[PDB]
RNA sequence: AGUAGUUUGAACAGGUUCUGAAAAGAACCUGUU
């Protein structure tokens, strides 16, 4: 693992694009960082999500790194210059206000990460590169512009379309349970691996679920050896080491898309194919032992590329534009992400009270980037709910059929009809729950 | 290689012009025009910008991307928009524009806006030519555009070479015309390497144009801001057409600004003695430096200093840890020190303190003369002027009260407690003493300072607040002998003063404003000058000098001394920091308030009191327009209006320096703005025109950071109670003085918070809730003796609930006069609350989740906290 | 649907501790202008 000095001087980007299984994150990583602990910089790294933080702090081990997430444990002394969070920590604090060190030098694992914030981290990260004051490794096997779905692996893999069930099913579907190996199921929600794996131990076949609500606890169990099915959601489709034999992937998903069509808001579009870089992130998961040949990719369609209208360019344009630092920096979109163009057309900065409105609506309330930019846009205050029962007859939530009526902190009965309608704050029951949680004033 | 830019400027030649008109507002920010430009064709002058240009310089005054502030020049002003919209910025103190005019080119129109008197548009000149001047904010918006770009690259080359002599460690706003041009880009790198500043684009421009704007307060790639831009044009090419951002014009207001920035000339008659004696005192390093900011104080030199202050700020982590519902509120987490070194105390001297009031009009100044005169002789009407002796002084002054030396022979006592003991510091004292009684001083130099105080900021710091001001300890004495009779003898009391607060407790002061309320009139007003101690002219320094003249002819001769040669003449070191390190730099000016003068407080109740008096007669139609303009104004009125009503109408007043509570006779005080504006008492936080806001609920209406409540208990007394933003103390208890993380050495101190809160504002329920869960989770043996340090009493528990509720009985039951009923309260439960909607009007979080499980879970925590501190004796606190 | 987390002025008021037989003195803390 040989390292360019090149890329540890500053107005420099390196962009890392091994294969799956190459071993950016267990050989090259713990190499970089050992380097520039030796040159003695202030250095990030950057992990999508938590398992992929996981991953590091299993490869780091014996190196002071000040660990910034949940995930894992912390026992930091005060002499680390290496810290280490997630993509979404770090935009937030740069959206906070509180200061952030001025790192010598950034690493990102996965930087093809489509969340908004880590796309305005991706921005912040190469403005502070073209600066001449920080120097990066961008580290993603699917960079922009991928459009091989079956990129190469260590080992061969057997990619075969079969008919993948999205629920319980009586009966049938021989295929599933008469392999021998370990098989890493993806999908599209919790309650459809809670239905998936009910089947599924129905069987006599004991299962893991993955989610974000149940990592803490499960994910350790699943670096075990005992388990058969790994029935899992997004959280563990890049850089999960799962030594497993079998990857079921339906590559299928909801978006939030933004709709202008007259009053502009937010859907969660019906269930599409995933992107390609998401299918080929999948199918890595598996075939990763040059000393297994036998790997199975069971998919069901194809991927789409068409990644245009989703609102997740808009988000990260506005999470970009607001940005908070002590210096008044005013960032740039990573240069491959330039060519979208809801990122490149937007014009979100908003005035001192209203980017303060902005960041709590987002940390405190829990809404979305989008709402909370359109609620703050319109010079509304944290604490003034109005805008909640405002909106268009149209803009009613419904549950159950039923018109869904909240009491105020100010003993009032009034009914959800928010002036702009995200369908992310009511699609499931907790997030329903949640927004009329903050409708009521309780958040 | 062709740009993108270039390819945006051949694909917009080449539109016809159905697509051109289509494409130039595509999706762009516009501001509503149509109510504006139809008012200015029919003459209006107020309320209107005169052009598209106030919005978008407000787009980047709103950003923080430039401060317009000082003196202000707008090259190529044009019509005026940018010149009329800064002249309304209360950091602006002057505004000069200069337009070329003639045929083809725009002419400056006439407004009478908000802050026009300070506008001055010279048509006629070509800043081609016009040779460079000091200005604090620079604004630049020359440029034409043409269909050849090279055309266009010349003419922003010859902008960028002419604006950069003008710039030096200034604001600014220049428009570069045409960005995308390589030579442009280099020069414009170059620029920015030696000036800072960042391009931006400001989303109100057209889509046919390419220009953005170098500011000053941002940081950035150029290259990439230009690329982002060109990308922008060239896409909003073949999308579909949106209908542009329609947002409201902005609102210019009316009426003049109250506002000078005219030059100090020193007397060198009083203070030149002193000078001469700074000057020898550093001769080693005595310096005089051109870079200096001082714009209206005389300047008189500069020597190298080692810095003092900090900005630093440490966590409390017992009342961090205990309070966990308000990590998530900004009012509380985003509360820090304010900054007070020499860079902090140098904004403020620079937005506060180098500023300049204009003299008033004769009749304000014969008002003024009259109304200080009757109320010098009403506050003297039972009590005489007298000495204050050096027994006093030993008596009074603090031990660890700051030398503040300036010359060596005054630095040879380390605390003020050795210098009163000692027989060689009275000997300085009475050198300097005779001195004086010659009409001459010597050594009565004041030390600046700025106030260490907890402020909300961002970034881990607070703007500086305010300068304090202070001589040596022995001009401190002679001050306290000539003038310290008025806080000895309580002459601004509410007994003598008959508006005045002095001694009287916050928590006593809602009585009183319930005593005004009862008093028949119009409604409550309660307004602040915006800093006030540098509003003080000197016409009212004259008018309290006027007390001189009810002592004898000693005490006359040792008050006139300190009167005119240190109050009216004033000589002040103030740090600043240089490039070569920090510097000290004397300074010099004749009219202000030097805050930490022994008659700071009682010398602006003075003032305050004669201001409110004279609004108060402008409201009630004895003063007019006419009447304070007139230099032969008549006396005989106003003496009839004060003989006849003037107590009656103090006595509708609570004094506190500015803060001022009045309740006249009828609404009419509300807009009664021209003396109080003459005066140069120019009200915060509201233009300066506007009328005031009046309170009919005197529960609503602050006064001293607080308002007042009042309580019903079980037994069916009344309380009157303070209250403020819940945030504000919250945040307030839980950092410190020092920096970094603190549990252990920080526990008494915030014990002690939660012993006030129990004291003052038990009838908060998450703040009472928050002291008993501090007062349990802090070992009950331990008594404070610092504000880090403690000593173990193992015999005895420091302040159980008892001994709270004790103290709570004698607060406000045993020694409260307005309470005529003395049975003392027995619990805790006896002790009343806010109604839940007066509670959470003022910032409770009750009826929130994440309040609902702190309550819930809050033994865990006070068990965490106990187990963090260590193994100690604990007591709980918290009720069954 | 999915994912990520808050990182040494002047005037005054009140309280506390120690000394004192009480007065009174000594020290500290918080707050207001
Ligand atoms: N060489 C030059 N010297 C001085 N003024 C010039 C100039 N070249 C152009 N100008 C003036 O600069 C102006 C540019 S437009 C200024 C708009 C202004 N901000 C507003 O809000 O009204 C034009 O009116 C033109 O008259
Ligand atoms: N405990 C582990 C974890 C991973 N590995 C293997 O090490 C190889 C590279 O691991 P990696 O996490 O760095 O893969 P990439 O991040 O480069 O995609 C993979 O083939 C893994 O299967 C292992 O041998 N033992
Ligand atoms: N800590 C303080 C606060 C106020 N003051 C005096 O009280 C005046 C007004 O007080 P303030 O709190 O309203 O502040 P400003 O109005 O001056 O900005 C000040 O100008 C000072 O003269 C003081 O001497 N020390
Ligand atoms: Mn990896
Ligand atoms: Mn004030
Ligand atoms: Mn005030
Ligand atoms: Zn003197
Ligand atoms: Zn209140």
């Amino acid at each position: 693992p040989e390292l360019e000095e090149e890329m540890f001087k500053k107005r420099n980007l390196t962009i890392m694009d091994l294969h799956p299984g190459s071993g950016k994150t267990r050989k090259y990583l713990p190499a970089i960082v050992r380097e520039a602990i030796k040159r003695r910089l202030r250095t990030l790294i950057l992990a999508p999500t938590r398992v992929v933080a996981a991953e590091m702090e299993e490869a780091l081990k014996g190196l002071p790194i000040r660990y910034q997430t949940t995930a894992t444990k912390s026992e930091h002394t005060g002499k680390e210059i290496v810290d280490l969070m997630c993509h979404a920590t770090f935009t937030m604090r740069l959206l906070s206000p509180v200061r952030v060190p001025n790192y010598n030098l950034i690493i990102m694992d996965e930087a093809h990460f489509t969340d908004p914030a880590s796309i305005a981290a991706r921005g912040y990260i190469s403005t502070r590169v073209g600066m001449g004051e920080a120097a990066a490794i961008f580290m993603t096997a699917t960079p922009p512009g991928t459009a091989d779905a079956f990129p190469q692996s260590n080992a061969p893999i057997q990619d075969e379309e079969r008919d993948i069930p999205e629920r319980s099913w009586n009966s049938g579907n021989d295929w599933i349970t008469d392999f021998a190996g370990k098989t890493v199921w993806f999908v599209p929600s919790i309650k459809a691996g809670n239905d998936i794996a009910n089947c599924l131990r129905k069987n006599g076949k004991k299962v893991i679920q993955l989610s974000r609500k149940t990592f803490d606890t499960e994910y350790q169990k699943t670096k075990l050896n005992d388990w058969d099915f790994v029935v899992t959601t997004d959280i563990s489709e890049m850089g999960a080491n799962f030594k497993a034999d079998r990857v079921i992937d339906p590559r299928r998903c909801l978006k939030p898309v933004i709709l202008t069509d007259g009053p502009e808001r937010v859907i969660l579009a019906g269930p599409m194919p995933v992107t390609v870089a998401s299918a080929a992130q999948r199918r890595g998961r598996v075939g990763r032992n040059p000393q297994k040949e036998n790997d199975q990719y069971i998919f069901t369609g194809q991927p789409l590329n068409n990644d245009e209208d989703h609102a997740h360019w808009t988000e990260a344009k506005m999470l970009l534009d607001n940005i908070n630092t002590p210096e008044g920096i005013i960032p740039a979109l990573f240069e491959p992400e330039r060519e979208k163009s809801a990122a490149i057309d937007g014009e979100y900065r908003l005035k001192g009270e209203s980017r303060k409105t902005f960041v709590e609506l987002m940390r405190r309330g829990d809404l979305p980037v989008w709402l909370a930019h359109k609620v703050a846009s319109e010079g509304i205050k944290y604490t003034d709910r109005k805008w909640c029962f405002d909106g268009e007859r149209n803009n009613q939530i419904l549950e159950e059929n039923m018109d869904v009526e909240i009491w105020t902190k100010e003993g009032e009965k009034k009914k959800l009809r928010p002036r702009w309608l995200d369908a992310r704050t009511y699609s499931d029951p907790l997030a329903l729950k949640e927004f009329k949680d903050f409708a009521a004033g309780r958040k | 290689g062709e740009t993108l830019g270039e390819k945006w400027k051949k694909r917009l030649n080449q539109l016809s012009r159905k697509e051109f008109d289509l494409y130039k507002k595509s999706g762009i920010t516009e501001v509503d025009r149509t109510e504006a430009k139809e008012g200015l064709k029919r003459g209006e002058i107020t309320h209107h910008a005169v052009s598209r240009g106030s919005a978008k310089l407000q787009w980047f005054v709103e950003r923080n991307m430039v401060i317009p502030e000082g003196r202000v020049i707008d090259l190529g002003c044009g019509r005026g928009g940018w010149s009329y919209y800064c002249a309304g910025l209360k950091k602006v103190t002057e505004v000069r524009g200069y337009t070329k005019g003639g045929p083809g080119h725009e002419e400056p129109v006439p407004m009478s806006t908000y802050g026009w008197n300070i506008v001055k548009l010279m048509s006629g000149k070509d800043v081609f030519y016009l040779p460079p001047e000091k200005c604090d904010t620079l604004l630049c918006d020359i440029g034409e555009s043409s269909p050849s770009p090279t055309v266009e690259e010349s003419r922003t080359i010859r902008v960028l070479k002419m604006v950069e002599p003008w710039l030096k460690n200034n604001q600014f706003c220049i428009k570069v015309l045409n960005p995308y041009m390589p030579t442009v880009i280099e020069h414009l790198e170059r620029l920015q390497r030696k000036h800072g500043g960042m391009l931006v684009r400001n989303p109100l421009s057209r889509n046919s144009t390419h220009e953005m704007y170098w500011i000053s307060n941002g940081t950035g790639n150029i290259v990439s801001s230009v690329n982002m831009v060109s990308r922008l044009l060239l896409n909003r090419f073949t999308m579909t057409y949106r209908r542009p951002t329609i947002e409201k014009d902005v609102d210019l207001g009316a009426g003049t600004r109250h506002v000078n920035a005219e030059p100090e000339t020193p007397n060198m008659d009083v203070i030149g003695e002193r000078i001469r004696r700074i000057k020898e005192e550093h001769s080693s390093t005595w310096h005089y430096d051109d870079e200096n900011p001082y714009k209206t104080w005389a300047y008189h030199g500069s020597y190298e200093v080692k810095a003092t202050g900090s900005a630093s700020s440490m966590i409390n982590g017992v009342v961090k840890l205990l309070t966990k519902p308000w990590d998530v509120v900004p009012t509380v987490t985003q509360m820090a020190m304010t900054d007070t070194t020499p860079f902090g105390q140098q904004r403020v001297f620079k937005e506060k303190v180098d500023t300049r009031t204009p003299k008033p009009m004769p009749g304000t100044r014969k008002v003024m003369e009259i109304t200080a005169g009757w109320l010098w002789r009403t506050l003297g009407r039972n009590k005489r002027p007298r000495l204050c002796t050096r027994e006093e002084f030993t008596k009074k002054v603090r031990t660890n009260a700051a030398m503040g030396a300036v010359f060596t022979e005054e630095n040879q006592w380390d605390s003020a407690r050795a210098a009163v003991e000692d027989e060689e510091f009275w000997k300085l004292v009475d050198r300097e003493r005779e001195l004086h009684k010659q009409g001459k001083c010597g050594s009565c130099v004041y030390n600046m300072m700025g106030k260490r105080e907890k402020k909300l900021g961002e970034f881990g710091k607070a703007k500086g607040s305010r300068a304090i001001w202070y001589m040596w300890l022995g001009a401190r004495y002679l001050e306290f002998e000539a003038l310290g009779f008025l806080n000895e003898d309580h002459w601004f009391s509410r007994e003598n003063s008959y508006s005045g607060v002095e001694g009287e407790g916050l928590h006593k002061l809602g009585y009183i404003l319930r005593d005004i309320s009862k008093i028949p009139g119009g409604a409550m007003y309660a307004d602040d000058t915006a800093g006030w101690d540098t509003r003080i002219t000197e016409d009212d320094l004259h008018n309290e000098e006027k007390i001189t003249q009810q002592m004898d002819p000693e005490h006359r001769q040792l008050a006139n001394a300190i009167f005119k040669l240190t109050y009216q003449n004033k000589v002040v070191k103030v740090q600043r920091p240089t490039p070569k390190g920090t510097v000290m730099d004397i300074i010099s000016r004749k009219d202000q308030r030097g805050s930490g003068q022994v008659g700071t407080y009682g010398l602006n109740t003075f003032t305050n009191m004669e201001a409110q008096l004279i609004r108060q007669m402008e409201g009630e139609g004895v003063l007019s327009k006419t009447d304070l303009e007139n230099p032969h104004l008549l006396e005989k009125k106003i003496t009839q209006w004060l003989e006849t009503k003037g107590v009656e109408r103090l006595k509708r007043m609570a004094i506190s320096g500015d803060d001022c509570v009045v309740k006249p006779i009828d609404d009419r005080f509300a807009n009664a703005l021209l003396a109080l504006n003459d005066m140069g008492k120019v009200r915060k936080d509201i233009p300066q025109w506007q009328p005031s806001k009046g309170w009919h609920d005197w529960q609503q209406v602050p006064f001293c950071s607080h308002h007042f409540h009042e309580l019903i208990m079980k037994d069916g007394r009344k309380l009157v109670v303070p209250c403020r933003p819940q945030d504000e103390l919250i945040g307030r208890a839980r950092i410190s003085q020092g920096a970094g993380w603190s549990l252990k050495e920080t526990a008494c101190l915030g014990k002690a918070y939660a012993q006030m809160w129990a004291l003052m504002y038990f009838h908060r329920r998450d703040l009472r809730l928050a002291s008993n869960a501090i007062c349990s989770a802090v070992p009950v043996h331990w008594v404070p003796t610092s504000r880090t340090t403690w000593s173990i009493h193992a015999h005895h528990q420091w302040m159980t609930t008892e001994d709270m509720l004790t103290v709570w009985n004698r607060v406000w039951i045993e020694d409260n006069p307005w309470m005529e009923d003395k049975t003392p309260v027995t619990t805790w439960e006896d002790v009343p609350y806010l109604g839940k909607r007066e509670d959470q009007w003022c910032g409770s979080l009750i009826g929130l989740t994440s309040r609902a499980t702190w309550a819930q879970n809050i033994l865990t925590a006070i068990q965490q906290v106990r187990s963090l501190i260590g193994n100690e004796e604990f007591l709980d606190y918290m009720p069954s």
